[PDB]
């Protein structure tokens, strides 16, 4: 497992669920299960994620509406059946439609809460469709003093894993007396609650050495 | 779950009469309700979507309405290859559910039962049952009353009877009774007969053979 | 032209599994979701899921959860539905259907039976009837086919391989002591019997049997 | 990509200065270009509007890069407003560099 396969819940990483390291060893025969994806500004996550020391994921009820929850994949197999990143939500339509989707998680706790969440870039505009109603998506993620909208691009990307499409990965931090605010009009891969956030002395680095006592 | 309700299981009409079937949502499903025709031993067919949209290759006849939570499909002029089961769906959200059905059922003029009785076959006394056949065909209305006899003295004992769905062409009821014994048993007697007492006659239809 | 070509009839014992599968031609495979609908004789139409097929993406009914599974073969163009841990409740027969895009219904496949008990399948007897012995009683003549003492459903029943359609009257099969009995007439013209033939054709898959039966004048 | 080396895709997308020259040039009124690879993909939407006057047009060209490795593929998907490459030049390391300087060369 990579830091970040770890971070998401790629199935084959979920021993690494609420683990913490002062050093975090990634190998490189480490490989991705899950429905292939990319991080813009990966090093920046996964530096930051790596100095916050701590993987330690505290669950969320967020109140969606009229789209069906828990989307999965056979690209991302967990066991025998189909599966997704354990700390994704993959939201779709329920029937013939996708409401806006307009939510807010207040931060009323003592420390900075980390958000994970992406956006779905699906291959066809049938697949679009099929999935979202609406044949253009899009998600804003924002909080009191900054945002990200993110427009989804349908498009073929060389196959992987079975498919051409693809996920983006995309984070928001909050701070005490802030709050997280999500509005999707569908290709939302929704957050299932916030990684804790620490500061100290934690880091992350590439090496084949074997570990010894 | 989202409940359609269709609580119409049977609906009377005549040909080129007009008939309306009722199917409410148990709440707001909007205008997405499709209506399907299953006819008798094919697949489902549709005809309506949008509750008011007609399929393409569906008759003009055939139209569907909306207000609130009640659906109504309506034919008019119905046809005889209009016999079929009806069912309304709400494609609104998940999961989706499904009316009871409505059968659309037809009134026509009184029609004489043609009746037909057949004696076992070579093939079956060699194999040692023995089964008079009596065939009542065509006739209206569907009420209907067989009496088996056999040297003149009545017999209930070892009949069977099945009724078929109203026919698609003339709309007539047809059944078919048969009237199962041992070999050894059927070569005991005789006379054979079966009679159908209906509406339209007085007096029974008797139908007979002898060995 | 749009065709979703389904599976045989199948019959297994109670507590077995089962795969149908339906295979998707005449539109491209990966655009459309699948459906599965259900139908038990007094149930009328239940829904149980639907599946994605590029993408693998299975949503099932809450009623179906771990009865139903659904897979999709994106080469061969099929979408396979297993049902585990059979029971009677689940002999029915089951749909899948192609939305006309993303929502309400348009196509349907032709069906695939399932039936479900610890029973032992049992070839049909056929037997020809041919009319009384004595003379025309008319300007038509009516013959007939019994089928008898078979298990499971379905039978087919043919009149001349199809070529004799009006004037056919099947009868829906009764069930006495386990085993199911059906019947079927077919009234011809004084003209076409006994001087034609007539043969009635009747196959019974789930028993591997298939026979024709001319009618015989008496 | 089935060479030993890697490969330094250039391409571009196309922004017209008016709807009319989008639709003259495209048909669809709205473009698009999806550059990607395995790990990494890039959509540019062209944007249609005016640009001061430069060598007698107001319209523009917006360039960009992909590298792909060794094993690797490359994947190009437009609906229209693509300046697409022609080929790959060859990517070396090494001590070569660039230096911004009005020095006359000697021997
Ligand atoms: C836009 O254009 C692209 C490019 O043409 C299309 O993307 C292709 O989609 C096809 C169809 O699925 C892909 O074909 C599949 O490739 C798989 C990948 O295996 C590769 O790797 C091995 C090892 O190097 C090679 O030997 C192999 O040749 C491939 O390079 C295969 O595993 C798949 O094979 C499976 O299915 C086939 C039947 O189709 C079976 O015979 C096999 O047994 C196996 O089960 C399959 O061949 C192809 O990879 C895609 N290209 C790329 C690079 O993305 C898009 O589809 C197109 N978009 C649209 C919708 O128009
Ligand atoms: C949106 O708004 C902008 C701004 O108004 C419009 O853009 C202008 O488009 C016009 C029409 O072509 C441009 O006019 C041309 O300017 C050329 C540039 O030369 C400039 O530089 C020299 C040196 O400084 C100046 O002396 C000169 O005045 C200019 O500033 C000229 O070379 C062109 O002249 C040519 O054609 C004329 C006839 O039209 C001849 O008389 C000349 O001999 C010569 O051959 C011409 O004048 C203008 O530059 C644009 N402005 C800018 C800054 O972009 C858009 O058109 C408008 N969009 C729409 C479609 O509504
Ligand atoms: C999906 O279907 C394909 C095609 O029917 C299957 O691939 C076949 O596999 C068998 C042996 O396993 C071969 O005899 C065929 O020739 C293969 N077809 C080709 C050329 O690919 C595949 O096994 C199926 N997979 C699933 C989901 O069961
Ligand atoms: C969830 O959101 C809906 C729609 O805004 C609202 O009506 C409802 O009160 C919310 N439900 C709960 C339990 O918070």
């Amino acid at each position: 497992c990579t830091l970040i396969d770890a971070l998401l819940g790629d199935p084959h990483c979920d021993g690494f669920q609420n683990e913490k390291w002062d050093l975090f060893v990634e190998r490189s025969k480490a490989f991705s299960n899950c429905y292939p994806y990319d991080v813009p500004d990966y090093a920046s996550l996964r530096s930051l994620v790596a100095s916050s020391g701590t993987l330690e994921f505290i669950n969320e009820g967020f109140n969606w509406t009229g789209v069906t929850q828990n989307g999965g994949s056979s690209a991302c197999k967990r066991g025998p059946d189909s599966g997704f990143f354990s700390r994704l939500n993959w939201l779709y339509k329920s029937g013939s439609t996708y409401p806006v989707q307009n939510v807010t998680m207040p931060n009323n706790d003592n420390s900075d809460k980390l958000y994970i969440w992406g956006v779905h870039h699906p291959s066809t505009d049938k697949e679009q469709t099929n999935l979202y109603v609406q044949a253009s998506g899009k998600v804003t993620v924002s909080t009191k003093r900054s945002q990200q909208t993110i427009i989804p691009n349908v498009g073929s990307r060389p196959w992987v894993r079975g498919l051409s499409s693809r996920i983006s990965i995309y984070w928001t931090i909050v701070k005490p007396g802030d709050i997280l605010v999500i509005n999707s009009n569908g290709n939302l891969i929704a957050p299932r609650g916030y990684f804790k956030m620490r500061t100290g002395k934690s880091s992350i680095m590439r090496s084949d050495a074997p570990i010894g006592t | 779950d989202i409940v359609m309700t269709q609580s119409q299981k049977f609906m009377s009409t005549s040909v080129g009469d007009r008939v309306s079937v009722t199917c409410k949502a148990s709440q707001n499903v909007d205008t997405n309700v499709a209506w399907y025709q299953e006819k008798p031993g094919q697949s489902p067919k549709t005809l309506i979507y949008s509750a008011s949209n007609r399929y393409s290759g569906v008759p003009d006849r055939f139209t569907g309405s909306a207000s609130g939570t009640d659906f109504t499909l309506t034919i008019t002029n119905v046809q005889s290859e209009d016999l079929a089961e009806y069912f309304c769906q709400q494609y609104n959200s998940y999961p989706y559910t499904f009316g009871g059905g409505t059968k659309l059922e037809i009134k026509r003029a009184d029609a004489a039962p043609t009746v037909s009785i057949f004696p076992p076959s070579s093939e079956q006394l060699t194999s040692g049952g023995a089964s008079v056949v009596c065939f009542l065909n065509n006739f209206y209305p569907k009420d209907i009353n067989v009496k088996w006899k056999i040297d003149g003295s009545e017999r209930q004992n070892g009949v069977l009877n099945s009724w078929t769905d109203q026919d698609s062409k003339d709309s007539t009821y047809s059944m078919s009774s048969t009237l199962t014994l041992t070999k050894d048993e059927y070569e005991r007697h005789n006379s054979y007969t079966c009679e159908a007492t209906h509406k339209t006659s007085t007096s029974p239809i008797v139908k007979s053979f002898n060995r | 032209q749009v065709q979703l070509q389904q599976s045989g009839t199948e019959l297994k014992k109670p507590g077995a599994s089962v795969k149908i599968s339906c295979k998707a031609t005449g539109y491209t495979f990966s655009s459309y979701w699948i459906e599965w609908i259900k139908q038990r004789p007094g149930h009328g139409l239940e829904w149980i899921g639907e599946i994605l097929p590029e993408i693998g993406m299975t949503n099932y009914n809450e009623n179906f959860k771990g009865k139903a599974t659904f897979t999709a073969n994106t080469s061969s163009n099929t979408v396979y539905m297993q049902l585990s841990s059979l029971t009677s409740e689940d002999s029915a027969v089951y749909y899948c259907a192609r939305p006309y895009d993303y929502s309400w219904f348009a196509y349907w496949g032709q069906g695939t039976l399932v039936t479900v008990s610890a029973a032992k399948t049992t070839a049909p007897s056929v037997y020809p009837l041919a009319p009384v012995c004595g003379d025309t009683t008319g300007s038509s003549v009516t013959l007939g086919c019994l089928v008898k003492g078979y298990f499971p459903e379905p039978v087919t029943l043919t009149w001349n391989s199809g070529s004799l359609s009006s004037g056919v009257h099947t009868f829906p099969a009764v069930l006495q002591s386990d085993l199911y009995t059906l019947s079927s007439s077919v009234t011809v013209t004084s003209s076409t019997w006994p001087s034609q033939s007539i043969t009635c054709n009747v196959a019974h898959p789930a028993s591997s049997t298939k026979v024709d039966k001319k009618i015989e004048p008496r």
